[PDB]
Formats: C-alpha cells, structure tokens, sequence
C-alpha cells in the first residue's frame, strides 16, 4: 500500500516543500557538505586551483 | 517597498538555496489562502438548494 | 535495363567525429535532463503564477539567476548545445568548443551517457534500386510511403527487379490491383493485394501485366539502438528548427525532410554501423535543443 | 581577503544507504529549522529602519 | 446588471440620471442582427438549434450612426444590458446622462422624426416579456413629452391594443405620478432557490438567464471593486 | 465497367473470441498501467543516481526482483501479455494462457476495464468501390490519404461512382483541378476544390471531362469508443514491435500498415462491430507492450 | 500558359474577429487548464471506482453538481466554448455569449492569456502557383507533402516557374530523377535530387527535359507563435471532433483537412498575420474541447 500508494490531485503543500528540498539536497550536494569527486595527489605536483 | 497591490517587497542579501527553498514554500501555501467570498462560493454547492 | 533508386538513399554526407566520446556522451544526456525540467519550469510557472520553479530552472541551466533587463539567452550551455548539433551534421564543420567546456557542463547533473538501453522504430522505405527492362516506365515518390508506379508498353509481361536492402526489418506492399511477386528463381504465387517480406531474404521479382499501370505502396520498420529518454516527437521538432535557424547549413551536404529519411539514409551508406552511432546522439542533443528553445524564445 | 559564505548546516550522507531515504529525512528537519513546515505568511514589512 | 435590477419607476429614473451615455454604448465590434444562424445547444439537442439574432440580445451588436441609432441602444440597454456599437458620437455627448438625452432640450440631439412603431419593429417587440415592454414605454413617454408629441404617443398605444393594457401610469413632468407608481420592472432580481446552472434554448434566454445567476455574485463584490478604482481619481 | 477498390479493405481476417470479458480487460489495464510505471522509473532513476526505483517497478511488474545475470525480460506479466496479443490477432492463435494466471495479474493494480470510456478519431479512407465506365482507367492508392487518379480516354464526359461505406462520418475530397460532385439523383453544382460529404448519404458521381487526368486526395474521420488510457502514438508504435518481434506470423491472416488500417479493415467486414471491440483491446494491450519492451528489450 | 495551385490554399474564408481581447483569450486558457483537470479527475474515478474526483472536477468545470436525473454536458462553461469555437471559425458564425459570462468564466483560474510564450511547426506546404507552357502538363496532389508531376511532349526541353510563399521558411526538394532548379536569372546547376530553398529568395525554374515524366515531392516547415499549453497532437483531435459534430457548419466556409492546412491557408490569405492570431486561440479552444469531450461522453 505504501509503494502502491498514488499522489492526490491537492497534495499537501508540505509534500511539495519536502520534494523540493529533496530534489535539491540531490541536484546540489556542495551546498550540504558532500559530493561525488575527490583527487589525492602528491605535494610536489602542481595543479592550478580556485584562487 | 510597495508592488502593484499593498504588499510589501523586502530586497535583502540572502543566500540562494534559503532564498529558494522559503520562497518556494510561501507560493504553496499562498495557493490555499482564499478569499472568504471565493470560501462561501465553495460551501454553497456542497450544502442542499436551500 | 533502366535503374530507379529513391531520392533520399543518394550520397549520405559524413558525420562528424568530434564530441562522441563518453565525457561528451554525458554532456549530451545532461543538457536533454535540464531542458526537460526547463520546460517544466515554465509551464508550471504560468499556471502557478509564481516565478520560483523557472528561477531555479534557469539557474541550474545558464548558471546565472534571471533578470528583467537581460535576455534569456540560456547561458553557457545553450551556446554549446548549438554549436555541438553544428559539428554532428557534417565533418566540415569545426569543433569550437573546447574538452575543458564540455566537461565542466556534464559535472551539472548526473547521467547515464548510455544510448543503447532501448530502441525506437522509424519508417522510412528503402527502396534501393528497382530494375527494369526496356519498354517499361517506373518511377518511385516518397520516403515514409513509397509509390511505385509501372507502365508495361510491350508485348509481353515484363519482370521488375525490387532491392530493400539487408537493413530494414519488415516491409509491407500494398498494390492497387492484386499482383504476383516471388523472390530470385522462386515459383510465382497467385495474385494477392499485400506481401510481408523480409528484407534480407533476398531481391524480390514483380510480375507486370501489360496494358494497366500498377501501383505498389511500401511501408518500412527499422529499429535502432537510441536512449531511453528518445522521444521521436521532438527529435522531429527539434530537426526541423535546427535546419530553419541555419545550423545545418554546410558546404557539400545532404538535406533531407525528416530526421526519419536522414538516419536511414546513413545506415546504408558505407559504415552506416559507425554513422548510425552518432546520429542518434545528434538525435538527443536535437531533442534537447527543441524543448530549450521552446521555453526560451530567442 | 574577505569571503560570503551560505551556511545551511552540516548533513552527513551513507553510501550504502538510499540516498533518497536519507534526502526525505534530512528535508523534515529542514523544513523545521526554517519555519516553514506549517502554514504560514511571511509578515516582514516592519523590519526596517528610516 | 445594475439597471437591469431596478424594480420600480422611481428607481429606474434614478439610476439613469447618474448613468452617463457611455454606458449605454459598447465599444465591441459586434455582429449584424437580424440573421438566421444556428446554434449550439448540447444540453438538449445534438443537432445545431436553430435561432435568429436581434438587438435586444445581451450581446453587443453593430449599430447606424444616425440618431434612430442612439435612441435603440439606449433602449437595449435598459432592457437587454447592453448597448451596440456607434463609433465617435463625441465627447460632449456621451458625458451627457441618458436622462438628459431623452427628457432635456440641452443635449443638442433631435428626435421629433422619430417614427415609435418602427422603433418598436426594429427592437422585436413581439418577443419581448412584460417587463420589458414597460421599460420601452417609460422611454417612449418621456421622448413624447419632451418633443411636444403627446397625442402621438396616445394615438399609438390605440393602434397596439396589447401595449396599452401595460402602458405605465406616469405622466413625465409630474412628480405626484412617479411618486405612487406601483409597477414592477426588475428582469433580474436576486433569484428564488428554484433557480439551476442549466442553460436555455433561445440566445434571449440564455443570456437573461447569466445576468440572473450573476447577479448575487455581482452584488457582494462590486462596491469594494468600484470603490478601488474611483477612489485618487 | 471497372470496379476498383481500396486494397487494405480486402478480405479482414477474423480475429480472436477470447481474453475479452473483464477479468482480462482487467489485466491489459493493469499490464499497461504497470508498464507506464516501469518507463518512469527510468527517468527517477537518474534523478537519484540509485537503480532501486527501477528496481521497485520490475518487482510490481514482473514478481521478482531483477538480476545482474540474466536479461529482464518482465517475468510472467510478460509472457501472458505476448501471449494474448498473438490469440487478439487471429482466431487460430491458441489461447494457451490459463484463467488463473490472468486472475492474479489482474488484482496487483486497481483499474476497471471498461473499454467505452472515450473516443478516438483514426484517419484510414475507406473506398469500398469506385465504380467507373468503359475507356477510363481509375487507379487507387493510400490509406491515410487515399489519392484516386482518373483518366478518361472516350468522346465525351464519363461519370465515376464513389462508395464511400456505411462506417465514416466525415470524408473530404480534395482535387488537383475544380471538378463537379453531388450525390444520386441531384443536380450537379458548379466546379469546386474541396467537397465535404457524409458516406451515410450516399453515392457520389463525379463528372470526369476528357483531357488532362484527374486526381482526388481523401481524408476521412471516424469516431471509435475506446478506454480513457488510449493513446493513439503509443499503440501504433506497438503494432510494429509487434510485427517485428513476429507476434503475428500465423497461417491464413493479413498484415496491415498501421493499426489505424487494422481497426478500419476489420469494422468495414461483415458482422464488424464485433471485431471493433476485440481490435481495441488488442490496442491497449500494444500500448503495454511497447512500454514494456522499451524498457526490456530483449 | 497554364497556373496550378494547391487546392487547401484557394479561397481561404474570412476568420472571427470577437472574442480576442485580453480578457476572452483568459477565458479559453481558464477552459484548457479546467479541461485538464477533468480528463485526469475521471482516470483516478475509473481506478478508484469512486466518484469523489470527479464531482469535485465536475463542480470545479462547470459550477453545478452531477445529477443522476440530469444529462452531464459541462454546464454553463461547456456551452460558451463550443459557441465561441464557431465564432472563431468563420465571420458569418454570431457572437451570442455575453461579456459578463466570459468574464465570470475567466475568473475560475488564474492564468496569463499569452498566445505568444511559444512557438509550434506547421508542415502544410503551400504551392501559390506554378507556371507551365503551352505543350506541358503539370498536376499538383497532396498538403502534407506536395507531389507535382509533370510531363512535357513538346521538342524543345521546358522551363517551369514554382512560387512557393513567402511566409514558409524552408522548402525541400525530391524528385524522382535528378532535375535541374535555379532561382530566377541565376546559372542552371548539374541536376541533383535534393534542393533546399528559401521561398522569400524569389521564383524558381525547372528545366523539363523532353521524355519520362518527373515528380517533385515538396515538404515545408513554418514556425508559428503558440502558448506554451499549446499541444498539437490534442488540437488535432480536437479539429476533427468538431467537423464531425457540425460545429463548423456554417454557411460560405470553407473546410480543411486538418488545422495545419487551415492555419496555413488562413496565413497566406491578404491579412494574413491578423489572421493567424485569431487561429492560434481557435486552437487552444479546440484542445480545450477535444479533453472536456473525452471525459464527458456522448454514445
């Protein structure tokens, strides 16, 4: 019943509030602390950064 | 500042995602504040004829 | 012996080979998601009567926030979707945008690049050659539906020659009056209105009576490996304004009607297993163009 | 040097676990932080100074 | 909405002294009357139902640019609510009260060759109710009176026998008369509960039956609009 | 005198008897409802980045969860849907699907499988005759738009018979030059391009001077009850994976362009509003398919 | 010399000019966005089999309650769509919906009436004319795609003109056997099968040889401004269903096959762009009539 479960028509608006920030915290992780990528690299080598 | 009608538009420095998220939620629960002639019109077709 | 082949099958034009690569492939997937929510955005917007869903739409996309002064143009990524779809058509066309762009627009959202997880059947006819002897007349008009028209002035019956290629699955004829068609040095069968045949199964032979025209109507199913987010109905839209706002418009290349005739026409050309590969990326990345076009209108 | 930064909190994600579950659950106590998980109008037109 | 509310003379009187000639002219383009069209009615039939259009319909219909014009859509107005386009009739005029056309001599308008049996034709007198007539006539009179054309206003009323049996008792000039008048001229009033959303065969009807249903929706909210927009002028 | 006709009209095959009360309405409803979640479950998917709204959907769909190993291929959903699709097409398809099975794949979703919701338009000309005198040669060709070319080679005027059906509510005739039509024992009206007539009220003459040929395109309209859950796009796309995937290789049947042909061919037979029924199911239950099968292809 | 035109393109009949201000084109965006909460309230009804969704969609639509005595047409708001769908088509179809009722309808829901957010491609070829000599015989067939074929018996090889309109934006095309075209005193190119053209260039010419017939197979494409609800499968639907139901009886019209052939038609006619303004509106009007038909039906 739970999976089965269809959206009404007039959802609750906190439905729609939890969607969206469900759909950000998704689509913008940096924004939350945590992403999808990381590079370790040795000191010596020289990679242009964010300045 | 004042818009067209007499609400009032606060212009300050915020950050994106707060600004989306709280705006976004102010426009869903706007959608369900009615006016009470609008609310009585409503009511009127649930109730008997008379 | 006369040769009539169909209008559309003639000299495919090369295809680009930039930009099909995975990282591309994924850049490609990327923009087709975040014009669909594009899209979505906007239509919600207008109903909703508050501007938020597109802000944030348009955010994600052009990667900068909205403002009433300026034009919507779309941003960094609308430039590189129109100049990829420029470099897909032809092998002329140069590569402007750099790796460095690409990649940079693909790390937006997270998407398989895959485009071999489903399929979509297109149907146009390709009617190869059609031979025929002296004294007979043919001629072949359309593309998703094939009329063949013959005339038999001789004394005799004559026998035309039809080739459909190996590529196209199914192919279904309809004559104006019943007719006789066997394959190569097969028995002819009684006449009948409609043939199923397989195209690989070989060239077909048609009995042509003297005195009265015959009419045969070909339709044609091909299947194609393409994305599961292919929908045909704006891959059409999307070629059709590609070629109207002038991106196709290159030295030495083919135009055809339809993006139907033209990935057709590629696979059986030369390599069309290799051609076919980046037509259907230029197919999604059309799709991508149709449905951000059509929300921002510039 | 001198920076802005937008700081929404910290909220740690499991790998293993469906990050959908972890979103929904992270984006109840968002909406709590924010005030925006009951029906509400935003009444600001006061905070102001001439 | 509003003139079509007023239910006695004295009411009626009242509101086109302060209803200026604009409002009793529309600024739609409108169709030709008097043509045979069919239409669509799906509530009852399948078929397209047949109807013709005239003047005293609610909507806007095209209008001459003589005076015999003006006069007819005035008188749409009060009886149908709506008036029919008559372009550039001038500034001065249409700031005028509709009162003031039919009863005064300062206008600078002249009616004396007015013919009322052609007016009446013009305007479907045959399909128009009670209430309706009586509003007509009340307009009849007061042009009679303020062209000195009294007799003739009696002289008609002899030749249509059904017209005068409804003729309104006042006597323009006189206030006594106005004062005890005691008809009954509301086309719509705030309806009886009987009263459904269901449309009607005839475009007369029809469209008598939308200012009905409107009206109480009209009559809650039109001051706070009203009052919004004259409010700084 | 010639008789010339449309040749998809020609000889309908009867179609299957079984699967048609509402249990089995039932579960092409519910197989086309499911399958509508699995397509999707696709796009879900690349929002989060995690297959397990895919995975959810196959469960629901095919009663098992899917696996790296082997091929999704919609467990037993899927065969009882292919299954029924073959016995829809032909009476001589065995019904080899059990009650039983179809009793419980109709109970996973809640539907009703009432086929009469709503309507649909589909676009096939139907000409069951054009009759013609001698020293004139009518040639007909199309089915979406039916083009009749007619060439009189006698002294005089010839008059051409048009038999439009009894089914049709709207045809449209479209010539290359003015021309003259009106119906039996009516007066001839002055030339005209375009005519729109009623197959109900009966047959039609055309005047064909001698000269120059004569050509009339046709459009028609008919009106069909089916369920609210049509979709015209989806179900013709089905026909051909259908005739691809060889679902309707039996003895004894014909093959047709597009389920548009299909529909039209079989109400035009004798006894045909009992086949129009079967052949809307037969409709849904493509729709499913082709969802179905774009999602797992095999 | 002898002219050939298509036949969707001649005499395209006077469109309405009521029900296109502001407030009227709020009133048809109001039907299609109340039209597509009906057709989506009766699918959850059907699976649910309860009618709570839909009496409130119905209620919504059309300001009544279902009745099981009464007939389920879609009220007041169904009849002022399918009056001023006639209005649309033709001029001499009247105007008998009063103001107060297209503003009270538009009042329902809160949209903006933009007919231009977007834009829609129409496929309709148009063919003006085309210019044949004395000893040559060319017939013109099709909309959608034109097929023009063309015969020439005389000695010397024949020079063909083909207007296309000036409004179309591409033209293609296709010819049976390789054929020579040129824009009008430019050089004759070697013959080719596939030609892309712009019609606002100018005329073209073909050169006939003397021989086997050629066809020309003509496909068109013309970028039209719609709003964005626009949708063409749905006003497609919705252009057939109201021939078939007589809506567009009226008398001194002319009748198109599809909305492509009467939109174009309509935009190559004198007045053309205020033309095409009024169509678009007939077009979401008809998608509106097409989903409120769909979930009220009528055996």
């Amino acid at each position: 019943k739970l999976v089965g479960h269809n959206y009404p028509v007039y959802v609750e608006p906190v439905v729609n509030i939890m969607n969206f920030i469900s759909a950000r915290f998704v689509a913008d992780s940096s924004y939350f602390g945590y992403t999808n990528e990381i590079m370790i690299m040795p000191n010596h080598i020289n990679v242009p950064v964010d300045d | 500042y004042p818009d067209a009608d007499g609400n009032d538009v606060s212009i300050i420095f915020s950050g994106a995602m707060s600004h989306a998220i709280f705006t976004y939620a102010q426009s869903q629960w706007n959608k369900n504040i009615i006016k009470l002639d609008d609310y009585i019109r409503e009511i009127t077709l649930t109730v008997p004829k008379q | 012996a006369n040769r009539a082949t169909s209008a559309f099958l003639d000299n495919p034009h090369p295809v680009g080979v930039n930009y099909v690569d995975e990282g591309s492939r994924q850049f490609v997937a990327v923009a087709e998601l975040l014009a669909s929510k594009l899209i979505d955005s906007s239509r919600e917007s207008d109903e909703s009567n508050s501007d938020v869903p597109f802000v944030q739409a348009y955010s994600k996309f052009a990667d900068d926030n909205p403002r009433h002064l300026r034009v919507k143009t779309g941003g960094k990524m609308a430039n590189a979707l129109t100049n990829v779809i420029r470099s897909y058509y032809s092998i002329n066309a140069p590569a402007i945008v750099p790796q460095v762009e690409i990649d940079r627009l693909a790390s937006k959202a997270t998407v398989s690049g895959d485009m071999y997880n489903s399929y979509a059947i297109f149907n146009s006819v390709p009617i190869v050659e059609v031979l025929s002897p002296a004294r007979t007349t043919v001629s072949i008009v359309g593309s998703d539906r094939a009329d063949v028209t013959m005339l038999n002035t001789g004394a005799g019956a004559a026998n035309i020659t039809f080739n459909f290629g190996q590529i196209a699955e199914t192919v279904i004829l309809k004559g104006s009056v019943p007719f006789q068609l066997a394959r190569l040095n097969q028995p002819m069968p009684a006449a009948r209105f409609t043939y199923k045949l397989r195209p690989l199964d070989g060239p077909f032979i048609v009995v042509l009576p003297v005195g009265n025209p015959l009419v045969i109507s070909a339709t044609a199913a091909t299947r194609i490996q393409v994305p599961l987010a292919f929908n045909k109905a704006l891959v059409e839209s999307g070629f059709q304004t590609a070629m109207n706002d002038g991106l196709f418009d290159i030295q030495n290349v083919n135009y055809y009607s339809s993006f139907d005739e033209f990935i057709i026409s590629q696979y059986h050309a030369q390599d069309g297993i290799n051609r076919v590969s980046t037509c259907v990326i230029l197919g999604l990345a059309l799709q991508a163009y149709d449905q951000m076009r059509r929300a921002l209108p510039v | 040097h001198a920076l802005i930064k937008e700081d929404l909190g910290q909220w740690p994600v499991e790998t293993g676990i469906s990050l959908v579950n972890q979103a929904g659950v992270f984006a109840v106590q968002l909406a709590n932080k924010l005030g925006i998980d009951k029906p509400f109008v935003l009444d600001a037109g006061s905070n102001y100074f001439t | 909405m509003d003139v079509l509310s007023k239910g006695s003379l004295k009411e009626l009187l009242a509101h086109l002294e302060k209803t200026p000639l604009e409002e009793a002219i529309s600024y739609r383009i409108g169709t030709v009357p008097y043509q045979n069209v069919l239409i669509s009615r799906n509530e009852y039939y399948n078929q397209l139902y047949p109807d013709t259009t005239s003047l005293i319909d609610g909507v806007s219909r095209e209008g001459q640019r003589n005076v015999n014009g003006l006069i007819m859509s005035i008188i749409s107005y009060v009886v149908s609510g709506s008036g029919h386009y008559i372009p550039n009739i001038g500034f001065m005029l249409l700031r005028r009260s509709i009162l003031d056309i039919l009863t005064k001599h300062d206008t600078g308008l002249v009616t004396n060759n007015l013919n009322y049996g052609i007016i009446a034709r013009n305007l479907t007198v045959s399909k128009m109710n009670c209430e309706q007539r009586k509003r007509m006539l009340i307009c009849f009179k007061l042009l009679a009176y303020k062209d000195g054309n009294q007799n003739d206003y009696e002289i008609y009323l002899n030749q249509n026998i059904p017209l005068k049996q409804i003729a309104p008792n006042f006597i323009p000039g006189d206030m006594r008369t106005v004062i005890h008048n005691q008809d009954q001229l509301a086309i719509v009033g705030i309806p009886a509960y009987r009263l459904t959303q269901s449309t009607e065969l005839s475009i007369r009807d029809d469209n008598a039956k939308s200012y009905k249903l409107g009206y109480v929706d009209w009559y809650n909210s039109n001051s706070f609009l009203r009052e919004r927009s004259e409010f700084n002028l």
